[PDB]
């Protein structure tokens, strides 16, 4: 298990790979962080979240 | 939903319930973005008119959150057939949008390369809604979800009487008493990954409510993301 396979890439949402090095995206509403492996959510109410 | 256990503050922000002319749901849906919502296309032919209501629990009370929408786009699927109820997935666009607060918020939408390896080989996902609590009783008055295990795609077509196309996927057990019911149609099944609820799934069909040697059967969200996408772009 390599790359994305390891644990997804030590990313927190999506993961892909790319000329063989882990690259992670996050989804609308979410901006990747400076490790560039986080995301961060731009605003209240992020989608994916429970409410609480 | 037959088993399970209510959803409890906060914890199904993007459920949606369509709810027909006697302000009776039907149907469920998820809450994608302010002002799109996700259901099955079977459920367009279930009422007339129909609205949408979020941010609601318990349909006897009225804990303040709750908020009735317009529809003003229906968007069904061009290929969506009755006889199989292949391509079962229409997005509504309203007319007024949604304002998230507790219990109401937006599912994410995945990316589908990697919602195919990573949350649909994830061992459950969680299925909710306001329909029945056993095959023969009447819609739940509480919300309801339930962690359903991901159904080997070999052993589903094995167990079902109907065609399961590759725009469908399954989920629950094959004699424990806990599944999707009548009434969840077009409702949300979501995929946890670290604390983050992604759509996966639209409760479509089922022989029955958790019948032995039967399974729910969900639309295949990752078959239409892109066309998702395209929906709500315009
Ligand atoms: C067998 C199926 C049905 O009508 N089909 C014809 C079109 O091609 C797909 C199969 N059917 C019988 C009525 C039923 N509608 S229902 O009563 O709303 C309902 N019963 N159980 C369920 C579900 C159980 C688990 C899930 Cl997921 S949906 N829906 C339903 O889907
Ligand atoms: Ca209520």
């Amino acid at each position: 298990r390599k790359l994305c396979s390891l644990d997804n890439g030590d990313c927190d949402q999506f993961c892909h790979e790319e000329q063989n090095s882990v690259v992670c995206s996050c989804a609308r509403g979410y901006t990747l962080a400076d490790n560039g492996k986080a995301c961060i959510p731009t605003g209240p109410y992020p989608c994916g979240k429970q409410t609480l | 939903i037959v088993g399970g256990q209510e959803c409890k503050d906060g914890e199904c922000p993007w459920q949606a319930l369509l709810i027909n002319e006697e302000n009776e749901g039907f149907c469920g849906g998820t809450i994608l973005s302010e002002f799109y919502i996700l259901t099955a296309a079977h459920c367009l032919y279930q009422a007339k008119r129909f609205k949408v209501r979020v941010g609601d629990r318990n349909t006897e009370q009225e804990e303040g959150g709750e908020a009735v929408h317009e529809v003003e786009v229906v968007i069904k699927h061009n290929r969506f057939t009755k006889e199989t109820y292949d391509f079962d997935i229409a997005v509504l666009r309203l007319k007024t949008p949604i304002t998230f607060r507790m219990n109401v918020a937006p599912a994410c939408l995945p990316e589908r390369d990697w919602a195919e390896s990573t949350l649909m080989t994830q061992k459950t996902g969680i299925v909710s809604g306001f329909g029945r609590t056993h095959e023969k009783g009447r819609q739940s008055t509480r919300l309801k979800m339930l962690e359903v295990p991901y159904v080997d795609r070999n052993s589903c077509k094995l167990s079902s009487s109907f065609i399961i196309t590759q725009n469908m996927f399954c989920a629950g057990y094959d004699t424990k008493q806990e599944d999707a019911c009548q009434g969840d149609s077009g409702g949300p099944h979501v995929t946890r990954f670290k604390d983050t609820y992604f759509v996966t799934g639209i409760v479509s069909w089922g022989e029955g409510c958790a019948r032995k040697g039967k399974y729910g059967i969900y639309t295949k969200v990752t078959a239409f993301l892109k066309w998702i996408d395209r929906s709500m772009k315009t």
